[PDB]
C-alpha cells in the first residue's frame, strides 16, 4: 500500500502561519523526492517546488519564495509545508506528490513525473472565524416520490469554511446518494444539501441518518430524517 | 509546458488530441495528468509516451517541435475531465510548470431531461427563525440548466443561490431560495421553474 | 544510487546546457 496521507483542513486568519503535513507509507521515504502543488479555487495546478528527502534541501518554484518553507521529519517519513504571513489569496488545496526523475535519451537531460499523490489539504485564510453547520431534515413526501421510490435528504446550512463531508447511516448507504456542491450566500456562509433515494416502502421500517462532519469547527451532527 | 487550449470537444468513439506548446518542450518531455471534478490528479503519460500500468491503452502521448500532445482513441464518457501537461519551464535553473489545463467535453451521450424535486422549509428550520426552499435538479445529459424562482404567481430573484452541474454518468445541480417564516405562510405558494434545452419544468410547494 | 542524485546533477547540467547552447549559437551564427 504505497500512499501519501495529508493533514486535515484548516482555517487561519490573515497574517498567521500554517503547517501542513504529508506522511509517506509503503516505501522508503528518503529514496524519492517530494513536491508540492497548489490549486486555488477555480484555477489550475501550480508547481510550488520540491524537497530532497535524502538531504532536506528545498528548491522553491518561481513565485513561492520567502513565506513558504519545506521541511521533513524522516524519522516518521513525513514532509512538511509551512506558509507564513498568510494572505486571503493563499486559500487553496495543497497537494504533496512523489516527484520522480529519470535520465532522458539526450545527455544532460531528464524526464520527471508525479506518480503518487496525496489527497490534498484545504487551507482557508479569512478574517471570519469558523461557524458550525445547522442541519435540517428534508423529509420525504408525495412530492418527493415517484413510483416506488422516495427522496429524502439533509440541508446543511450556514457553515464556514469549506469543506463538510456527509455520509448516510455512517457510510452504510452509498447507492442512490448524491451530495450537491455547496452554495455561497451573500452573508459569506456556505450551505449544501445531500439526498438519498430509497424504497418508499422502507420509510416506515428503516432508519435513515445523515452524518455531517465539519472539521474546521470540530462539529459532527447526526440527523435522522423521517416522514411528516 | 506553457500554453494549453482552455476547452476541447469530442464525440463518443472519435479521437481527440490535447496539445501543449512551449519552448522547453523542444528539449524536455512532458507528463500528462487527468483531474476529474473534486478528485486528485492522476498520472496518465510520462516521458512523452510511457503509460503507467493502470492507464487504459486509449491514452497516447506524442511530441513535435515545441509541442507535446495527449491523444485519446476510444473516447468515452468517463474521459470528460481536465487534462494538464507538466514539464520544465524556460528558466536556466531547473524549474517546472503545469500547463493551464484543457477541459474535455465528450459530445453525443444519451440525452436525458432533468428531474426536479422541491422541498419546503422544515418545521424545525421555521422554529429557528429561518425558512429555506430547496430545489434539486438531477439526471440531465446536456449539462447546462437555467433556474427561475416564483412567489405565488409573481417572480422572485431576491434570495436565490444556485450551483453548477456535476456527474453522479448523468449530471445534477441544485438551487436555493432563502426566506423568513412569516413570508412562507404569507404567500400561497412558491415554485421552482427549471429550463433545460427547450423544455421547462415547474414544481410548487405551499404552507398547506 | 539514490534517484534524487539525478536532480542534483540536473542543476549543474542545466547551467552548462545554457552555457553550451549560447556559445554554440554564437559560433554558428
Ligand atoms: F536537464
Ligand atoms: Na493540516
Ligand atoms: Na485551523
Ligand atoms: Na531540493
Ligand atoms: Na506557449
Ligand atoms: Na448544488
Ligand atoms: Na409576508
Amino acid at each position: 500500500q504505497v500512499q501519501l496521507v495529508q493533514s486535515g483542513s484548516e482555517l487561519k486568519k490573515p497574517g498567521a502561519s500554517v503547517k501542513v503535513s504529508c506522511k509517506a507509507s509503503g516505501y522508503t521515504f528518503n529514496n524519492y523526492a517530494m513536491n508540492w502543488v497548489r490549486q486555488a479555487p477555480g484555477q489550475g495546478l501550480e508547481w510550488m517546488g520540491w524537497i530532497n528527502t535524502n538531504t532536506g534541501n528545498p528548491t522553491y518554484g518561481q513565485g513561492f519564495t520567502g513565506r513558504f518553507v519545506f521541511s521533513l521529519d524522516t524519522s516518521v517519513s513525513t514532509a512538511y509545508l509551512q506558509i507564513s504571513s498568510l494572505k486571503t489569496e493563499d486559500t487553496a488545496v495543497y497537494y504533496c506528490a512523489r516527484f520522480r526523475v529519470a535520465p532522458a535519451a539526450q545527455r544532460g537531460y531528464f524526464y520527471y513525473y508525479m506518480d503518487v499523490w496525496g489527497k490534498g489539504t484545504t487551507v482557508t485564510v479569512s478574517s471570519a472565524s469558523t461557524k458550525g453547520p445547522s442541519v435540517f431534515p428534508l423529509a420525504p413526501s408525495s412530492k418527493s416520490t415517484s413510483g416506488g421510490t422516495a427522496a429524502l435528504g439533509c440541508l446543511v446550512k450556514d457553515y464556514f469554511p469549506e469543506p463538510v463531508t456527509v455520509s448516510w447511516n455512517s457510510g452504510a448507504l452509498t447507492s442512490g446518494v448524491h451530495t450537491f456542491p455547496a452554495v455561497l450566500q451573500s452573508s459569506g456562509l456556505y450551505s449544501l444539501s445531500s439526498v438519498v433515494t430509497v424504497p418508499s416502502s422502507s420509510l416506515g421500517t428503516q432508519t435513515y441518518i445523515c452524518n455531517v462532519n465539519h472539521k474546521p469547527s470540530n462539529t459532527k451532527v447526526d440527523k435522522k430524517v423521517e416522514p411528516k | 509546458e506553457l500554453t494549453q487550449d482552455p476547452t476541447v470537444s469530442v464525440a463518443l468513439g472519435q479521437t481527440v488530441t490535447i496539445t501543449c506548446q512551449g519552448d522547453s518542450l523542444r528539449w524536455y518531455s512532458a507528463s500528462w495528468y487527468q483531474q476529474k471534478p473534486g478528485q486528485t490528479p492522476v498520472l496518465l503519460i510520462y516521458n512523452k509516451d510511457n503509460r503507467p500500468s493502470g492507464i487504459p491503452d486509449r491514452f497516447s502521448g506524442s511530441s513535435s517541435e515545441n509541442t507535446a500532445s495527449l491523444t485519446i482513441t476510444g473516447a468515452q464518457a468517463e474521459d470528460e475531465a481536465d487534462y494538464y501537461c507538466h514539464s520544465r519551464d524556460n528558466n536556466v535553473f531547473p524549474n517546472w510548470v503545469f500547463g493551464g489545463g484543457t477541459k474535455l467535453t465528450v459530445l453525443g451521450q444519451p440525452k436525458a431531461a432533468p428531474s426536479v424535486t422541491l422541498f419546503p422549509p422544515s418545521s424545525e428550520e421555521l422554529q429557528a427563525n429561518k425558512a429555506t426552499l430547496v430545489c434539486l435538479i438531477s439526471d440531465f445529459y446536456p449539462g447546462a440548466v437555467t433556474v427561475a424562482w416564483k412567489a405565488d404567481s409573481s417572480p422572485v430573484k431576491a434570495g436565490v443561490e444556485t450551483t453548477t452541474p456535476s456527474k453522479q454518468n448523468k449530471y445534477a445541480a441544485s438551487s436555493y431560495l432563502s426566506l423568513t417564516p412569516e413570508q412562507w405562510k404569507s404567500h400561497r405558494s412558491y415554485s421552482c421553474q427549471v429550463t433545460h434545452e427547450g423544455s421547462t419544468v415547474e414544481k410548487t410547494v405551499a404552507p398547506t | 544510487k539514490n534517484e534524487q542524485e539525478l536532480l542534483e546533477l540536473d542543476k549543474w547540467a542545466s547551467l552548462w546546457n545554457w552555457f553550451d547552447i549560447t556559445n554554440w549559437l554564437w559560433y554558428i551564427r
